[PDB]
């Protein structure tokens, strides 16, 4: 089809988020600027828990986003009805894509214009992957989505390594949303989430102020 | 149980006692069987709990919702139509009798029956449960026509008395409302504050 | 309605030489409880139908509100149609019946007078679809203690007049209150004639116990 | 077909979700919600063309609940619908899950119905702008605007209409200077706001006011008395 | 009762680092004997077994659904399950026919894929899991085999003294049973082998 | 003007560039076509007139109402499309019955009047139904609320009126209603205004005959909307005809 | 429990002739040991040849005529012709058979005359069974009027009598004389007979006093 490319186009006209799967987690940084400051940046937000071991973050638009957000996590309950098991993030990008898959075979209806970048940590053991409007599903080391995603893509192609730390992942996360960001990034402007064994967490701006700090 | 309104002259008194008994065990002896439907509109509770828990929460709902559309307080005839509809609808799914009573700025204090069955009219006093059969004659002999506010809850008061005396599903504390225009005065009457009579000894 | 709660005992009704006089009285009893003493048992349907019933108080609630809705339906088109005592009645056999045969009755007993065309009308109407129409009914102990002297009257001269059908009924009425347990000594009278339905009412009996000294 | 209906165009975008907002400027109407210290107002523009019409009934302040109130912005009737659909998820809301509707939880369904018009093609987009005031039991004042694209925020102070872009920068320069807050205050920076961008020197039968406050939550419509209150204290300084 | 309709009678214990579980083989009609190798412990994975007892026809169709279910599980994750997650599956499919119930009770005998962790569990008609650590019995001769396993269960033991307990539990339990017996199967599972025995029981 | 022909104005489910649902706006004008309707609330009533167009000397003299009774105490005056306009006539009927079977009582007046203009809204969004062509308005009067009266037109929006017009000599009929004092007048001065406002905004070299029906709802009528007895029809009959002169 | 039926008495009769069909039945709708009213009869005019006679219970009856003559009017409707009295006899098993498993509580007797003249009756079943007979009884007195009228008009165990074809006059006598006899023993049976005749001229229709008690 071409409303999936035309779908795609707008998932690389959104704001860029950045994934980086790292040794004992994986981060999920993303670009979260207020058009004014008449705008509380408390209220809404981008980087968002599915379970409590798997989150995701986009690229695109918002209110399609929120459409698998809330239908994420009811896959991922009635996972956990049947089997008392917290669910798979690979099984959970199968279910959720195979509903970003759904609105583009049926006519009358678009594709969604939002590309995920779902996390997870399960059997102590980091996963990273991203789902296209499309429906298909990528499992990655790291990447980037949005604006200017192929020089945040290649950005990371070099900083990346395997033995890397979740909290030096962190730094390099920052560092591709920062090659790409257009003036002066704060705590109260990105947004971070990290899965590691503890489950998965969005970082609260004082804990994103540090590692801004340390950059 | 018994439950209990009466009509004044300016806004109504309501009264209920608060035994809830599972057979002949009191699983619950402070029941607040007086629920706030709106503002200014209680029913009084009788029958299965279950039963008049649902049906006053789904009354609570629509009346609230009707309310916000017509930007203006409901109407004690209103609330008690959403009871009637709802008691008569599921008459055999239900056992519920309800009083409803309150206040409207149109047409005043008002009490209205809806008992076992779904029927609905409008009482001066209204009363129900398996206690208010032993204060018929009671309410029968003792209301008069124009009573006031502290003169109503002195006979509601009275009668849940009575009716706790001699049921044994009634019991525990009384709780008293009463609707009037500048709001909902509640009380609850324990120990010494019920209505104490004598027993015929010897 | 598998199980009638608040019921409400015998409906009369009798033609006379100019409309139909119907009477019920104004108790809805809770099994021997006389609980509810002030409620009307009676209907106004409109300007040539009356209606009285019997049994489940709520089930003829719900005929009050389903009937009067399709009366303020019929009479917003203006057209010069208005259902007749006899299309009321047609009606309300349908409803009976189509009630009865989903096996959920509305347990009621029905009595609709009318006056259209210059002819009365008296209908019988109950919970199983059963109708007929007749010079003098009578529902619930009427039906064993009333309408003897209802048809006996109506045997011996068969064209009433409103005064002699009003004294009939009252008489009845009286009957009904020595020798029916569950009636009421506080009724409604209602008459439909050319000028419309009238609702009197709340009317008592005139109570004889001189055979209570008459035991040693 | 592209741009008839609501799918992407070649570079991505919803020109049906982009004319809705076209829509909301066809009213000729614009509103200012402002958020204070322990208050938040809504203020808009009451225009009333004909002169034998009732007045009482044109209003673009809805009570939602008792506790929210919202100003509507855009497509009159649209409006109404959109606020009986919030009346109908708020008192949803209070039945299902026990407690009143937060104004984030109210604006975020009701920019989740709004995504559902942007994404089915049978349908068009709603275009009115909604912008729901309340007062959260934990966070205190609460301003969410959702637009026709099914996207909400929160906002210190926003605006929405024809002078939107206008207000925006007003109350921009406004709050970055001073931190507005107080009772007094926040109805001056959305009066002020409504009068600098459309420059016309406001009587009380002109605008309405409609707040809510920390020490009483009910929401409220204002008396033409109070806007008056308003604007004699704002019109000598 | 349907329950007792066919007889049955299973029970699994638990070990050090291994697991018991044992049914007895008799297939009967009510009183009529039918056949004597009937099976009442299905495979649900290498070191992981379901042992049914009930209705001998539901002790069919609920291990059938399950080894549908779970193969298709075991395809679409890519791992075998863990015996907690097979005891959630079992309660699953039982609770969905909840006012339809499968007359039968499930007990869960296995180790864990990756821990070999000994699990046993058993569940009623409805789905209600039930963990232990010591032993759980299901069928016509409940209390027989709690009188058994209760005075007979000792903790830490090796597979052969976990044999022997079992056995000696299946055994003397069901000769004070008409409608079950007629030979007992024991499999004892360990981390690197599953033993499989027929007893000598009582035939009558 | 001119045409456009991109197809912007095809479906109600489209917005035009500049952010107009063009099949709203030709339904709208699908009623400025249509005779004058008006309606008046006074200290103690609402007041409808419609000239009612005969355009066949053959019909019953009473054909084609477009006044109507939605609920006992609430009336309807259409202007626009007839068949649509009994459609919401059969819609708010519906609504009044319906609202009287759940609640129990009678329908109030801007709350019916936002019950059917939700109806006409949601027709004015979708690809397979067209917007009414039809402006309507409601009139009622109670006791304990006064006299009201809302339009509702094709768009779905109601507003509350002290007087009304709708039609094609709608904007004559504000005028002639905005040179009267109807919040102290009663009924029976109001009909004879409804009937001279009808008689001036009426071109005979266009359509050149009607009948002028009159509805009202108040206090003198108990609360009930009626047609309004022929004596006073006729005697505002005579009064429009010589006010005119 | 809700019993959804009730037997309101009443006794049907229907006597074939070679130019006539007679359909009698009494007119006293009954309740237990009660009497809703004397005049209530239980013969129905559905075409200009064809009279049904219904008894059981009465809410059946009414609701059965009035769905016997919608069908009348749907087969004119979508046939132009009306039905013959085989062609209702026919559609009444089927509708009474549709009602299998809630019956119509309805002894159903149809007299009438067929395409050649000639006097038909059809009795029928509540579940639709028919047949067409030379006369039939049905109802409350059945058991009482079917062996006098085996006798009489059947000329059953009679030896040495001469079989005349039964004429008009001969069968009302009949008629009057069976429901003389049957409201004297049946209680349900009495205080009129309401007598249709279906004739080649079309239907005419007597009453005849009975018993009152």
């Amino acid at each position: 089809l071409v409303q999936i490319e035309y779908a795609l186009a707008a998932v690389a006209g959104g704001a860029p988020s950045v994934g980086i799967k790292a040794a004992n987690g994986v981060v999920l940084a993303t670009e979260k600027k207020q058009k004014s400051i008449l705008y509380d940046e408390r209220s809404v937000h981008k980087v968002e828990p599915i379970t409590k071991h798997i989150g995701l973050v986009y690229s695109g638009m918002g209110p399609d986003y929120r459409v698998l957000v809330h239908r994420a996590r009811k896959l991922a309950q009635q996972y956990y009805l049947v089997y008392q098991e917290p669910i798979p993030t690979a099984q959970l990008v199968q279910r959720v894509a195979s509903v970003m898959q759904e609105y583009t075979q049926s006519g009358g209806v678009r594709p969604f214009g939002v590309s995920l970048l779902i996390c997870g940590w399960n059997e102590g053991r980091p996963y990273l992957f991203q789902s296209d409007p499309s429906g298909a599903y990528f499992a990655w080391k790291a990447t980037a989505m949005g604006k200017n995603y192929v020089n945040g893509k290649t950005f990371l192609e070099k900083r990346y390594n395997e033995d890397l730390e979740l909290e030096d992942a962190i730094h390099t996360a920052i560092l591709t949303l920062k090659e790409s960001f257009e003036g002066q990034m704060t705590e109260d402007n990105i947004e971070v989430g990290i899965c590691n064994e503890a489950g998965f967490r969005r970082l609260t701006p004082t804990e994103v102020k540090d590692y801004l700090a340390a950059i | 149980t018994t439950i209990m309104a009466v009509q004044f002259d300016g806004g109504v008194v309501l009264g209920a006692d608060s035994r809830t008994t599972t057979g002949s065990y009191i699983a619950n002896r402070v029941t607040d069987k007086l629920t706030p439907i709106h503002d200014r509109i209680f029913c009084c509770r009788s029958g299965s709990a279950a039963d008049t828990q649902a049906v006053a929460d789904a009354v609570t709902y629509q009346l609230g919702f009707h309310s916000i559309e017509l930007n203006e307080p409901p109407l004690v005839h209103t609330a008690a139509s959403l009871f009637k509809e709802m008691c008569y609808r599921y008459r055999e799914d239900l056992m519920a009798g309800i009083i409803i009573a309150g206040w409207d700025p149109q047409e005043g204090g008002q009490v209205y029956s809806v008992p076992m069955g779904g029927m609905m009219v409008r009482q001066s006093f209204a009363i129900g449960g398996s206690g208010s059969s032993y204060i018929y004659g009671y309410v029968d002999a003792t209301y008069r026509e124009g009573m006031t506010k502290e003169e109503c809850l002195q006979f509601t008061a009275n009668a849940l008395a009575l009716a706790m005396e001699r049921d044994g599903s009634s019991g525990g504390v009384i709780r008293l409302a009463a609707i009037a225009e500048s709001g909902v005065e509640r009380q609850v009457l324990l120990g010494d504050q019920i209505p104490k009579f004598a027993v015929a000894t010897l | 309605t598998q199980n009638p709660m608040v019921t409400g005992t015998s409906v009369l009704g009798v033609k006379f030489e100019g409309g139909v006089v119907i009477a019920a009285d104004m108790l809805g009893s809770y099994g021997s409880l006389a609980r509810f003493r002030n409620i009307s048992r009676i209907m106004r349907v409109n300007n040539s139908t009356m209606l009285g019933a019997s049994g489940d108080y709520a089930d003829f609630q719900y005929l009050k509100q389903v009937l009067g809705q399709m009366v303020i339906d019929e009479e917003l088109l203006g057209d010069g149609h208005s259902y007749s005592p006899r299309a009321i009645h047609s009606w309300l056999t349908r409803a009976m019946y189509s009630r009865r045969s989903k096996m959920n009755p509305l347990w009621n007993t029905m009595v609709i007078g009318g006056y259209a065309d210059g002819e009365s009308f008296l209908g019988y109407v109950d919970m199983l679809g059963v109708a007929y129409e007749a010079p003098s009914l009578a529902t619930g102990y009427g039906a064993y203690l009333a309408q003897p002297l209802l048809r006996e009257v109506l045997e011996k001269q068969p064209v009433l007049s409103q005064t002699e059908a009003r004294d009939l009924v009252e008489r009845c009425m009286r009957v009904l209150y020595y020798r029916d347990a569950r009636s009421y000594n506080r009724f409604q009278i209602a008459t439909v004639t050319e000028k419309g339905v009238e609702i009197e009412g709340p009317l008592s009996t005139e109570t004889n116990w001189d055979i209570a000294h008459m035991i040693s | 077909f592209d741009r008839h209906i609501t799918i992407f165009s070649p570079e991505g975008r919803l020109y049906q979700v982009e004319y809705a907002f076209k829509a909301i400027n066809q009213g000729g109407l614009t509103s200012v919600a402002v958020r204070g210290k322990d208050c938040a107002v809504i203020v808009t523009q009451k225009k009333v063309p004909d002169k034998l019409l009732d007045s009482s009934t044109v209003t673009h302040l809805f009570k939602i609940t008792e506790n929210i109130g919202c100003v509507m912005t855009g497509m009159t009737a649209d409006s109404r619908s959109q606020v009986q659909r919030a009346r109908y998820e708020a008192a949803n809301w209070k039945y299902k899950y026990g407690y009143e509707i937060p104004v984030d939880m109210l604006c975020k369904r009701i920019a989740d119905i709004s995504q559902v018009y942007t994404q089915n093609a049978e349908m068009r987009p709603l275009g009115c702008c909604m912008i729901l005031i309340g007062i959260d039991e934990e966070q205190g004042p609460q301003v969410y605007k959702c637009d026709p694209a099914g996207y909400y925020c929160g906002f210190k102070a926003t605006a929405a209409g024809v002078k939107q872009t206008e207000s925006t920068s007003f109350l921009e320069k406004k709050v970055k200077k001073k931190f507005d807050w107080t009772f007094e205050q926040t109805v001056e920076t959305a009066i002020t706001c409504l009068s600098t961008v459309l420059s016309i020197d406001f009587k009380p039968s002109e605008i309405e006011v409609g707040v809510v406050t920390v020490e009483n939550p009910k929401f409220r419509i204002l008396t033409e008395a109070e806007i008056d209150a308003h604007l004699v204290a704002l019109a000598e300084r | 009762s349907i329950m007792s309709y066919n007889g049955g009678a299973v029970m699994a214990m638990k070990g050090k680092n291994c697991v018991a579980i044992a049914a007895d083989r008799r297939f009967g009609i009510q009183a009529q004997m039918v056949t004597t190798d009937f099976q009442k412990i299905f495979p649900m994975g290498d070191r992981l077994y379901i042992g049914l007892a009930g209705l001998a026809t539901d002790v069919q169709t609920v291990a059938q659904r399950l080894k549908f279910r779970l193969n298709l599980y075991e395809l679409k994750e890519g791992r075998q399950i863990k015996p907690y997650t097979l005891m959630s599956m079992v309660a699953n499919l039982l609770y969905e026919k909840r006012f339809g119930p499968y007359y039968t009770e499930p007990v869960i005998a296995g180790l864990d894929p990756k821990t070999f962790k000994p699990f046993i569990c058993s569940l009623d008609l409805i789905g209600c899991p039930m963990v232990t650590d010591d032993f759980v019995v299901s069928g016509t001769c409940a209390e027989q085999m709690y009188g058994m396993c209760e005075s007979l269960w000792e903790p830490n033991m090796d597979p052969d003294h976990l044999f022997e307990t079992i056995s000696q539990a299946m055994l003397n339990a069901v000769d004070r049973d008409a409608v079950s017996g007629m030979g007992v199967i024991v499999h004892i599972i360990e981390k690197d082998k599953i033993t499989t025995r027929t007893l000598k029981a009582r035939m009558d | 003007m001119s045409s456009i022909g991109t197809g912007y104005d095809l479906s109600a489910s489209t917005f035009s560039p500049d952010g107009r649902v063009f099949q709203v706006e030709y339904a709208m004008k699908a009623v400025e076509n249509s005779s004058t309707a008006i309606g008046i609330r006074c200290k103690d009533g609402v007041v409808f007139g419609v000239e009612k167009l005969v355009l066949s000397k053959l019909y019953e003299e009473g054909s084609n109402k477009r006044l109507f009774n939605v609920d006992r105490h609430v009336g309807m005056a259409v202007a626009g499309l007839l068949a649509d306009a009994r459609s919401l006539a059969d819609i708010a009927r519906e609504e009044a019955s319906n609202f009287r079977s759940n609640f129990g009582y009678n329908i109030p007046l801007k709350h019916l009047a936002d019950r059917v203009a939700m109806y006409v809204h949601a027709y004015t969004l979708y690809s397979a139904v067209r917007p009414f062509g039809c402006s309507f308005m409601l009139g009622s009067y109670s006791v304990n609320d006064g006299a009201q009266l809302y339009m509702i037109d094709p768009s779905g929006v109601s507003y509350g009126y002290w007087g009304c017009a709708i039609g094609k000599a709608r904007q004559a009929a504000k005028t002639e209603i905005e040179k009267l004092q109807m919040k102290e007048m009663t009924c029976r001065d109001i009909v004879k205004e409804v009937a001279k406002i009808i008689y001036i905004v009426h071109d005979e070299v266009k359509d050149k005959a009607f009948e002028l029906e009159l509805s009202w709802v108040g206090e003198l009528t108990n609360g009930r909307h009626e047609i309004v007895p022929k004596d006073i029809r006729e005697e505002a009959e005579k009064y429009a005809k010589e006010s005119l002169k | 429990r809700f019993s959804p039926y009730v037997f309101n008495g009443g006794t049907i009769l229907a006597i074939a002739g070679e130019d006539f069909a007679i359909v009698a039945s009494d007119t006293r709708l009954s309740e237990g040991f009660s009497i809703h009213t004397r005049d209530s009869p239980k013969c129905y005019k559905l075409t200009d040849k064809t009279v049904i006679g219904c008894s059981g219970f009465h809410g059946d009856c009414l609701t059965l005529t009035k769905i016997i003559e919608a069908r009348l009017k749907m087969y004119k409707h979508s046939n132009n012709k009306a039905m013959t009295t085989g062609a209702i006899a026919a559609m009444l098993s089927t509708i009474l058979y549709s009602r299998r498993f809630f019956p119509y509580y309805v002894y159903n007797i149809i007299g009438g005359l067929d395409e050649e003249g000639k006097g038909a009756v059809y009795s029928f079943d509540p579940v639709g069974s028919y047949q067409r007979d030379s006369f039939k009884a049905g109802g409350s007195a059945s058991a009482m009027l079917q062996p006098l009228l085996d006798n009489q008009v059947g000329f059953k165990n009679m030896q040495n009598v001469e079989h005349v074809p039964l004429s008009l006059d001969r069968a009302m006598r009949l008629v009057k004389d069976v429901f003389i006899s049957a409201a004297e023993r049946d209680v349900y049976t009495g205080d009129a007979l309401r007598i249709c005749i279906v004739t080649k001229e079309g239907i005419r229709e007597e009453t005849v006093s009975l018993r009152k008690d």
